[PDB]
Parts: C-alpha cells; structure tokens; sequence
C-alpha cells in the first residue's frame, strides 16, 4: 500500500513531469522495445520505427493514464477500472510485461529528473508503478 | 539440456508411457482455463467460455496434439533444442506474435498434467528433470525472438 | 479475487487432503528444493536430505497455515496477519519464491488427488495460492 | 550475452566515465532502500532504518565499492563471465546463501543509477546493451548454485 509519504513523493515527482509526460511515455516505450524485444509481440500493428507517430501517440495515452492515477491516488481501482477491463478482456497482456514497462518508466524518469529522483522518491515511484500494474491486472481471472 | 544421464533416462522412460494425444489436448486446455489470457491466440477456435467448452473443443484438442508432437520430437535432440526449434522459434515470433512467457506457462501446465497422470511415478527427482526440460524447450523457442 | 465457485472448489479439494496435508506439505518442499535449488538459500540451517525431520516438521507448519487460510478464505488478510509480518520483517524471502512453492504444491495435489484435480479446480487452487502469496508479501514495503 | 560489437563499444565508452566508488555505494544503497527485504544480508552493517541511514552508512558504501569493483572486472571479460565469476558464484551460494534474484534486482537498480547519472547520454540503445550486461553478470553469478 502507498503511505502518505509515498503519495507526496509521487505527486511531487509526477508534478515535475508536467507537460513532458507524453514524451516520457513515448521514451519509456522505446526503451522497452529495445531492451525487452518480446514486448513487441503485442504491437504487431505498429510502426516501431524511431520516432514513429504511433509510438508517440501511444506514449501520450499511457502517460495520460498515469497522470490520471496520480490525480486519484486515493481511488485508483476506480479511476482505472475501464483500463483494467480493457487489459483483462481485450488486450490480454501477460502480467510479466507490466514489470518491464514499469522498469523502463523508472529509467526514463531517472534520466530526466536527476534532482528529484532520490532514493526515497525512487522507492515510492516503484511501489506506485507496482500498484498501477496490480490494478490493471486485477480482473485477468 | 544440462541433463544428467540419469536425468535423461528418467525423462526418456516416462515419456515412452505418454499418450501424446490425450496429454497434449489436456495441457493446452488447462492452459486456456488456468490462464485465460492465453485465449487471445485462439479466437478462431470457437467457444472457450467455460472449462467444459475448452476441454471439449476439438480445435483445442488437435492443436494440443500438434504442440506436444513437436515437443515430443525435441526430446530426441536434448543436446540441441536450440537448433531443433530454430524455425519454430522464428515462426512464433515473426508470424504468430506469441509472447515467450506463454512457453513457460505451458511448461508448468505440462508438468501438472504429467503428475496428474502418473501419480506415484512422477517423483520429486523425476519432476526436477522435467522442469529442466520444459525450461530448456521454452528457452529454445524464445531464442530467435528479436 | 476468489469467486464463490473458487472458494467452493478450494474447500472441496482441501477437504480431501485431510490427514495427509502434512505429508503433502513435506512433499511439496522436497519438490521445490530439487526443482528450484535456489530456494535452498533460505534453509541453510536445515538438513535438506530426503525425509529430514526438519523438512517434515516444516511441511506440517505450511500445510496447517494453508488449512487455516481455506477456513478463512473470506478473511485471509486477517487470518494470516502474523505470517505476513513474519515473512515481511523477519524471513524476507524474495517474492519470486512464492510462485515456486505454489507450483510444487499444485504438482503435489495433482499427483495425489487425480479425480479431484479437474481443470476448474486446478484454476481455483492456482488463484488461491496466488492470493495466499499476495497476502504473505503485502507488508514487504 | 549476445553483445554486438557496437553494443560492446557503447558499454565500454560509458563505463569509462563511471566513478565505481560512487556508483557502487549508490547502487547498493538504493537496493536496500527500494527492496528492503534485501537488508536481510546486512544485519551487521548497523542502522539501515531510513533512507539517509542507508545511503550514508560507511559500511554500505564500502561494500558497494567492493561489489562494483568485482563488476568492473567482469566488464573486461565479457567473453567469459561464467569463468570470471566462478569463485564468487560458489561463495554467494555456499557461504553467503544469497538468492540469485538479488543479483537481478541489483542489475535493475544499477541501470536506474546509470540513467540518473548520465541523463540523455543513457540512450535507449545504450540501456539495451547494459540490460544484456547486467543479465549476463547475474547469470554468471548464479551458475554455480546447486
Ligand atoms: C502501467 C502500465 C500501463 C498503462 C498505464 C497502460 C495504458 C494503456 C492505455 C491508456 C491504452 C490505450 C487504450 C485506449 O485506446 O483508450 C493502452 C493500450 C494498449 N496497451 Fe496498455 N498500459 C500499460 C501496460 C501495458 C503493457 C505492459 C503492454 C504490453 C507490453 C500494453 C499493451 C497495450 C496494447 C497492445 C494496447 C493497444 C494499443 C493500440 O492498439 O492502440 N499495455 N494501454
Ligand atoms: C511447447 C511449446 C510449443 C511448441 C513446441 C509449439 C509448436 C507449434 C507447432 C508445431 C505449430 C504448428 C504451426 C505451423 O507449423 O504452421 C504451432 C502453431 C501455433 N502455436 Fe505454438 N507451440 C508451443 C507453444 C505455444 C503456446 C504456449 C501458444 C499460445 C498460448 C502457441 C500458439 C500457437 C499458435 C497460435 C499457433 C498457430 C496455429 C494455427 O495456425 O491455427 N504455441 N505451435
Ligand atoms: C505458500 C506460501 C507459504 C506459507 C503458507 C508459509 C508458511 C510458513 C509457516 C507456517 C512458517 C512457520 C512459522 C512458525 O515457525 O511459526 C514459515 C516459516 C518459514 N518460511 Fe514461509 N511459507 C510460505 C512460503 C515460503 C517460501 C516460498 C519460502 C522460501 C522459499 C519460505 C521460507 C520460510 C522459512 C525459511 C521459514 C522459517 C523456517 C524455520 O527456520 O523453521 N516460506 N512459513
Ligand atoms: C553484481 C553482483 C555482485 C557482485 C559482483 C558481488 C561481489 C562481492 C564481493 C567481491 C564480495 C566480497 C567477497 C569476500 O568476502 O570474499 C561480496 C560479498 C558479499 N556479497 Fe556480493 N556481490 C554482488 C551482489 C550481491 C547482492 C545483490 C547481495 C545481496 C543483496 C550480495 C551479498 C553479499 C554479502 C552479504 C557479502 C558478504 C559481506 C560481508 O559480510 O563481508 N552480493 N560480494
């Protein structure tokens, strides 16, 4: 569970992301595709080329969803219900892939927020992405 | 894989007692039931709405036999699972878009089916040898992913 | 999230285990030690030899806790609070290991309850062990 | 590992810029803070109660430098990690009783640390090369477990 501390940490770091969320989302995807090629099996319909508009478009969507989870940090299961349903019933992404994206999201944030990416914030952000992942995978079976 | 002659014998000998037809249909059906998200690749199979519907689906049963068939043939090349599954590895990647994690899930389901079938005979040491095999096969199938 | 059918399935299956739960506990451990030798890193103080009284005794302990969990299928978090504590603050077993014991327990049940280990029951038991795992690792951080 | 020549150069170039003393303490400290369960091995290190207690602990810093020292050596024998890491693998298993999953967690933490330090210089493709490297090391370290 996220502690008050975690919550402050997440709102704070995500606060700094601001208007770059979209670009950071796209970057996390690219890092994931390059480091964990098996994740590509879920995007057979995408142009995964460098600077693909599809990836750009997709990065925004993911970033928008994370931003929404931050905005509703005290009611994530409900704020993300729809997305939980989509992933469980249509996309059917194997659970292990969530951990891969989370990791690439952490890398991206680290690379962009040197001052804010403290040990404590790193820990809170990891717990946060784990919670989002848990929600998105909660209706799988 | 890194199977001991003794571990090789144990695998080899249990397998000789396996009805590939039945085990294959059961392994694949259990997979579709235990981990429902795996059903994403078998939309065209039909009704997978219930355990009963999956287990009874002939398209499922026949796919199971095809998969275990290939698996079966690989136990004859335990020293080169990699070269034995190269073309199958490319196909799964490039044509089927199957996440290799699925290979792992099936492996584990396969092990549960063998235990189910052989009870007593499927001892801890025999399970250990099979676990090495299923891991080896999953690794070989994932080898050409890019 | 265990469905009513699941809870039923679990209670049925475990119902059959009965007086053998301790033996099954012991056998699942033995299967884990052999199949996933990295798990032995948490038992340096035990005699891991076949039929060791330490393993036997420990198998009982694990079985009993599972029993208690089936009994409180509805209130797991609460029935296993002490165990969640022990694992989170004392034992500190890496979460990946829970999936290994869970698998070995399924295998053990399969091998001994042929008639009862149907596809639907297999599905339920898996979800059950997953839920037990989640509870036991919930206070880790 | 399967490192293309251009992956090996990229790994090597960046590694040239790293202060192993510093990155070592940072990676180990962060591990103990992000995955507190990993503290199980360091009860003799003292106070690890808060992030500041961990990150600044002279023992964690010293240990971190030792670990990354051994790792840097691994980077010059990218051809034979298993060989390079054999006695260390044996020690971690037989004496220390360290679950090899710890090696993968540290690898991930290290990648974040490198991202933290190099910013934009830690490009998607450089990360991909390092991902291959930390996995190879974790694997090498786990190879002698039994
Ligand atoms: C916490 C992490 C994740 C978040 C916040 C997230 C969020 C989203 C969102 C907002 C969408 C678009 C739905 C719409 O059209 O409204 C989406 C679609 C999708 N996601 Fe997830 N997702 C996550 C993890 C993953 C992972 C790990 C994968 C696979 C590696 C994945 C695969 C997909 C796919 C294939 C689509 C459909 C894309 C398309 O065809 O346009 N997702 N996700
Ligand atoms: C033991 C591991 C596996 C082996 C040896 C294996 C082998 C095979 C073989 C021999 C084929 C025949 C297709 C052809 O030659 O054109 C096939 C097709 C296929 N496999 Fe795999 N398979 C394995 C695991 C899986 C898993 C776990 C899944 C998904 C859950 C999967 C999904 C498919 C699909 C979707 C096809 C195409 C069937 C069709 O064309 O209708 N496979 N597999
Ligand atoms: C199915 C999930 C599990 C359950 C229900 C469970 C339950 C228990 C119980 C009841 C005890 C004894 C507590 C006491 O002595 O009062 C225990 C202790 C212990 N468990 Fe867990 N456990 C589980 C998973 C694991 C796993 C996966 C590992 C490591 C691979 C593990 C490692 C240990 C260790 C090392 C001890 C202490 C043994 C001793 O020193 O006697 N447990 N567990
Ligand atoms: C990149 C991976 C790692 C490398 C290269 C590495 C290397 C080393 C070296 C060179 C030593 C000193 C050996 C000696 O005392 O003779 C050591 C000791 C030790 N390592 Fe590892 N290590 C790694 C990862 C880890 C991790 C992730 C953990 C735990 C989470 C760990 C736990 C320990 C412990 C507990 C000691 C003994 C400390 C003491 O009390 O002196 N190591 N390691």
């Amino acid at each position: 569970v996220l502690s008050p501390a975690d919550k402050t940490n997440v709102k704070a770091a995500w606060g700094k992301v601001g208007a770059h969320a979209g670009e950071y989302g796209a970057e996390a995807l690219e890092r994931m595709f390059l480091s964990f090629p098996t994740t590509k099996t879920y995007f057979p319909h995408f142009d995964l080329s460098h600077g693909s508009a599809q990836v750009k478009g997709h990065g925004k969507k993911v970033a928008d969803a994370l931003t929404n989870a931050v905005a509703h940090v005290d009611d994530m299961p409900n704020a993300l219900s729809a997305l939980s349903d989509l992933h469980a019933h249509k996309l059917r992404v194997d659970p292990v892939n969530f951990k891969l994206l989370s990791h690439c999201l952490l890398v991206t944030l680290a690379a962009h927020l040197p001052a804010e990416f403290t040990p404590a914030v790193h820990a809170s952000l990891d717990k946060f992405l784990a919670s989002v992942s848990t929600v998105l995978t909660s209706k799988y079976r | 894989v890194h199977l001991t002659p003794e571990e090789k014998s144990a695998v080899t000998a249990l397998w000789g007692k396996v009805n590939v037809d039945e085990v294959g249909g059961e392994a694949l059906g259990r997979l579709l039931v235990v981990y429902p998200w795996t059903q994403r690749f078998f939309e065209s199979f039909g009704d997978l709405s219930t355990p009963d519907a999956v287990m009874g689906n002939p398209k499922v049963k026949a796919h199971g036999k095809k998969v275990l068939g290939a698996f079966s043939d690989g136990l004859a090349h335990l020293d080169n699972l990699k070269g034995t599954f190269a073309t199958l590895s490319e196909l799964h990647c490039d044509k089927l878009h199957v996440d290799p994690e699925n290979f792992r899930l099936l492996g584990n389901v396969l092990v549960c089916v063998l235990a189910h079938h052989f009870g007593k005979e499927f001892t801890p040491p025999v399970q250990a040898a099979y676990q090495k095999v299923v891991a080896g096969v999953a690794n070989a199938l994932a080898h050409k992913y890019h």
